[PDB]
């Protein structure tokens, strides 16, 4: 899981 | 579909420091590594801002990621232009409170001509007397200005969002035509300025991709991830810039 995916879904 | 501009004014990220070490030599490698450090920190702020941007949550995750990756340089360069205008009347490039470029730093960065290109956008903000309300809507339009050549996963949802922010920009200039005289005159000065960002950003990305691939220039994890995905797409002609007025 990418940093962008992590940030957008948290 | 929707005061969304009043939301934009309130969700704008706070200014961040570059963490520039003025005791270390001002080599191009040290200055560019500092700019990359700052860009990475600003990109975390951009993602947090986009999450609370009215309408953005409607787009599927793959499209949110695509839009952030394609527009990052546009968003950061337009905000650099705004800080330069607001804090220095566009006399200097206000990267951060602790990193303000003069002629010396423009040369030292090994990006002199690109810095001059950036300064020309900040000079347009002075000529137009750009307002914060206009700036905030235009920055949302930049997030929505570059898409895949074959379109997004939810193209119609994206088009609805972009059309509605265009309507907000037209309404803002109808209520306030400012120093351009008439509302239509203001509107076309703003759309001409938005379109001019594509050429400057293409030049900024060309140098960023060069230092990324041939590199003492350090990149933070946030930029390594964005650039690694974006670089092959941009160079293979997959990134479609959306223009208000075709060249
Ligand atoms: C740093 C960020 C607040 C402002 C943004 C956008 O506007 C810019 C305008 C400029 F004049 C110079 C830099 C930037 N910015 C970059 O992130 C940047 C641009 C090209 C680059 C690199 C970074 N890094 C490299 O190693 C070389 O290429």
């Amino acid at each position: 899981k990418s940093l962008l995916q992590q940030l957008l879904t948290e | 579909y929707f005061s969304p501009v009043m939301v934009l004014e309130n969700i704008e990220p706070e200014i961040v420091y570059a963490g520039y070490d003025s005791s270390k030599p001002d080599t191009a490698e040290n200055l560019l590594s500092t700019l990359n450090r700052l860009a990475g920190k600003q990109m975390i702020q951009v993602v947090k801002w986009a999450k609370v941007l009215p309408g953005f949550k409607n787009l599927p995750l793959e499209d949110q990621i695509t839009l952030i990756q394609y527009s990052w340089m546009s968003l950061l360069s337009f905000a650099l232009s705004w800080r330069s205008y607001k804090h220095t009347n566009s006399q200097f490039l206000y990267f951060a409170p602790d990193l303000v470029f003069n002629e010396e730093k423009m040369h030292q960065s090994a990006m002199y001509e690109l810095c001059q290109g950036m300064h020309q956008i900040s000079l347009q903000f002075v000529r137009l007397q750009l307002t914060f309300e206009e700036y905030t809507i235009m920055k949302v339009l930049l997030l929505l200005s570059t898409i895949p050549k074959d379109g997004l996963k939810s193209q119609a949802a994206f088009e609805e969002m972009r059309t509605n922010y265009i309507k907000e920009l037209r309404k803002m200039v109808t209520k306030s035509p400012n120093n351009s005289g008439q509302s239509w005159q203001r509107f076309y000065q703003l759309t001409k300025l938005l379109d001019s960002m594509h050429d400057l950003v293409s030049d900024l990305l060309e140098f960023c991709f060069y230092t990324f691939r041939e590199s003492k220039v350090e990149f933070p994890a946030m930029l390594v991830e964005i650039i690694s995905d974006q670089l092959p797409k941009v160079e293979s002609g997959n990134a479609k810039p959306l223009y208000f007025h075709r060249k």
